[PDB]
RNA sequence: GUGAAGAGGGAAACAACCCAGACCGCCAGCUAAGGUCCCAAAGUCAUGGUUAAGUGGGAAACGAUGUGGGAAGGCCCAGACAGCCGAGUCGGCCUGCGCGGAAGAU
RNA sequence: GAUGUCGGCUCAUCACAUCCUGGGGCUGAAGUAGGUCCCAAGGGUAUGGCUGUUCGCCAUUUAAAGUGGUACGCGAGCUGG
RNA sequence: GCUGAAAGCAUCUAAGCACGAAACUUGCCCCGAGAUGAGUUCUCCCUGACCCUUUAAGGGUCCUGAAGGAACGUUGAAGAC
């Protein structure tokens, strides 16, 4: 409603492409595509894109709203991008990248490998610490989870993998 | 004068063919078992059997309403001590997708031998082919 | 994998040199003659079709000989079929030998068990035995008990009784291949296989 | 978490939220005010 | 049984019975169940004529 | 009042509940209680609303931003609510239909 | 004008309000070891002394020695304390 | 848990996407086309004359007797028969 009335705006140097309910948006960064729901009416008036209800359909604003929350992400994607940033707290816990493999030694009896997807890149400006860039948001977000959930944050002492702006909170015994 | 009987060596019977593509199961079940019994024609006898031929294509495109595509059951018991079985409509289509046309049009029909003959007349398929090219069936739209 | 066909000649041991005996049953693999293919378009499937052994003419029907003749091949004493894995070929005519094992660790094999005929509780099902003495009155080795009352009122099915016990379809897994020995087609396996001296028996890698 | 057939706010920073057909509390502060109604 | 079979003839013709039925008494007809399933049954274009009578009363 | 000493139609089956009192025959017609998608006789009838739980087709004290209707209040273009500028937003009351509470033996 | 009633032996089959093994949330959870609630019925789940005992107490084991329904399962299957 | 509005914030859910157990469906072993919806593939055998009648999936005489099967005998690490 308040969200979906805002139309964004296209910057020079990305090509929309609106084909049914299928979108497609290429600039310097990449190319990303996506289907919308049916009932949502999106139009492209000169250099601003608008996303509208439908006559028929019940949850039209809904559903207008997160078009649009989801095709600014897409145009921000394609021009700056997206990063994340990774930290180990611990004794003998270090990181490594090799390919599009990150090697993970977290105190185990074995080693962890982790396989990138595609088109998500790693770096490590040192041993302890990790980060991420890509172009799609949601794939970012996933890939920091899963490499999260290999050691939690415990709360005695706050050993493990965490986020760089994450708040631990912690207890004594 | 006595009412009129029809005798079961003079019918006469016909062949179509229809397409299941979207539509709603029990709706179209319902005209299946009427065409299959002959409630269609002036000649009714309940004691002889007076219905068409009838193939059915693409039966794995059948719809449902609601939430039945993952929450409706399908039981059945084996004759062993604890042997009671169930199935879904989604594992059902992805394993026998005839099934689930057959088992509701027999359900629609009289019990009995009559029953049991009438529901030979029924071709079930799962793509959009079929090889009963010699008997010329003709489209029905339902 | 494919398999081989033979047949069971009987039961000794090997000594070796660090002072060890192993069981061994002795199996004698002659050469398998191929007498069928079967493809996915006339059959709906890929197997082969084999013979062996030797059969007097004059107990050959006619039937079996047009069979034998159209492939090209002498008779047998039988037929047995295989199916095929992706990437395995062969021609009708051929001849496969016992070095096919020649690399392979375990196997498994399979024949018919020997018969007992009708047989009890006690030795069928492992049921124990009532009381011999303390007044007993002609019950030592009767099953008991097969049921409830009223309700349910019947008996239920797959109830273990009485009757006829062997002579089946036996197979038993993962036995060590201690010997190949090619030149008197023979294959020595560790352990003890099913049936009686002189049946026929089916071998085939290991699946476990 | 808590299993009860009674479930309500129990301070300032607890929300009340419904997932999938069940009443649910989540608390930012303090574990254990996590309830479930069932 | 003679209802069914009238049923039947009827919406060949493009009617259902009840209204064929409410026809015939608004027009004043006076031919009974058994006489029109024979009919049905043996001569159709008089029952052609029939539904007709009965669809210009109702109209 | 009915069964006993009473048949026929409905309530799946079901003396005592609902409709209704069988002198005999007919391959005529109208209705009661109850019903009209198929088993199985008759509207896949017409017009305006509510439900998303297969509720309909088992159950309470109590709990909750499910959502339809009605009558009043407080703040707001002299700039309100939320977050870090530019149109609405807060908390009670009366009422319709749904959701959790809800574990058993072939 | 008859449906043989306690306990033992032999043979079982179902529920889940779960005794062991499997998966989780909170802890007044440092680790080892515990407390409480949620999901889960595939398989497994003692031998002796005393007494007619079912129970119960005691001795020594086990990952564990679950709770209930089936005419308080089962005498045209056995015993007869 | 990720991304995300209705509710300019926050929110695992309403639209979309990812993990998760001896329970479920398979993978291992055995029966199985009386599966009357009675399935598929390979091979083998039979190539003469007449009559009548109510004229049809009709009855009869002569010549011919295949592929194979059963019966009998000597029997089995197969078996109540």
């Amino acid at each position: 409603s308040r969200v979906a009335k805002a139309p964004v705006v296209v910057p020079a140097g990305v090509d929309v492409k609106i084909n049914g309910q299928v979108i497609t948006i290429k600039g310097k960064n990449g190319e990303l595509t996506r289907t919308l729901n049916d009932a949502v009416e999106v139009k492209h008036a000169d250099n601003t894109l608008t996303f509208g209800p439908r006559d028929g359909y019940a949850d039209g604003w809904a559903q207008a709203g997160t078009a649009r929350a989801l095709l600014n992400s897409m145009v921000i994607g394609v021009t700056e991008g997206f990063t994340k940033k990774l930290q180990l707290v611990g004794v003998g816990y270090r990181a490594a990248v090799k390919g599009n493999v990150i090697n993970l030694s977290l105190g185990f009896s074995h080693p962890v490998d982790h396989q990138l997807p595609a088109g998500i890149t790693a770096e490590c400006p040192t041993q302890t610490e990790i980060v991420l860039k890509g172009a799609d948001k949601q794939v970012i977000g996933q890939v920091a989870a899963d490499l999260r959930a290999y050691r939690r944050p415990e709360p005695y002492k706050g050993k493990g993998v965490r986020y760089a702006d994450e708040v631990v909170r912690t207890k004594e015994a | 004068m006595k009412t009129f009987t029809a005798k079961p060596e003079t019918v006469k019977r016909d062949w179509y063919v229809v397409d299941a593509t979207g539509k709603t199961l029990g709706r179209l079940a319902t005209e299946l078992a009427r065409r299959l019994r002959g409630k269609h024609k002036a000649e009714y006898t309940p004691h002889v059997d007076t219905g068409d031929y009838i193939i059915v294509l693409n039966a794995d495109k059948v719809a449902v309403t609601g939430n039945k595509r993952t929450d409706k059951v399908y039981y059945h018991h084996t004759g062993h001590i604890g042997g009671i079985k169930q199935a879904t409509f989604e594992e059902m289509i992805a394993r026998r997708p005839e099934r689930v046309i057959e088992i509701a049009v027999k359900g629609m029909l009289p019990k009995g031998p009559l029953g049991r003959a009438m529901f030979r007349k029924l071709k079930v398929y799962a793509g959009n082919e079929h090889n009963h090219a010699a008997q010329q069936p003709q489209v029905l739209d339902i | 994998m494919i398999g081989l066909v033979g047949k069971k000649v009987g039961m000794t041991r090997i000594f070796t040199e660090d002072g060890v005996s192993i069981p061994v049953t002795v199996i004698e693999v002659e050469a398998n003659r191929v007498t069928q293919v079967k493809d996915l378009a006339n059959d709906g499937y890929r197997a082969i079709q084999v013979t062996t052994g030797a059969k007097k003419a004059n107990r050959v029907t006619k039937p079996e000989a047009g069979h034998f003749a159209k492939a090209g091949v002498e008779a047998g004493r039988g037929l047995w079929e295989f199916r095929l894995a992706e990437g395995e070929e062969f021609t009708v005519g051929q001849s496969i030998s016992v070095e096919l094992f020649a690399d392979v660790k375990k196997v498994d094999v399979t024949g018919t068990s020997k018969g007992k005929g009708f047989a009890g509780t006690v030795k069928r099902w492992n049921f124990r035995t009532q009381d011999a003495t303390h007044g007993n009155s002609l019950s030592h080795r009767v099953p008991g008990s097969i049921g409830q009352n009223q309700t349910p009122g019947k008996v239920f099915k797959g109830k273990k009784m009485a009757g006829q016990m062997g002579n089946e379809r036996v197979t038993v897994q993962s036995l060590d291949v201690v010997r190949v020995d090619a030149e008197r087609n023979l294959l020595l396996v560790k352990g003890a296989v099913p049936g009686a001296t002189g049946s026929d028996l089916i071998v085939k890698p290991a699946v476990k | 978490m808590k299993v009860r057939a009674s479930v309500k706010k129990l301070c300032r920073n607890c929300k009340i939220v419904k997932r999938d057909g069940v009443i649910r509390v989540i608390c930012s502060a303090e574990p254990k005010h996590k309830q479930r109604q069932g | 049984l003679w209802i069914a079979r009238i049923n039947a003839a009827a919406r060949q013709n493009g009617i259902s019975y009840s209204k064929f039925i409410n026809g015939l008494k608004k027009a004043s007809v006076e031919i009974d169940r058994k006489i029109l399933a024979d009919i049905a049954v043996f001569d159709k274009v008089a029952f052609t004529a029939l539904v007709e009578k009965a669809k210009a009363a109702l109209a």
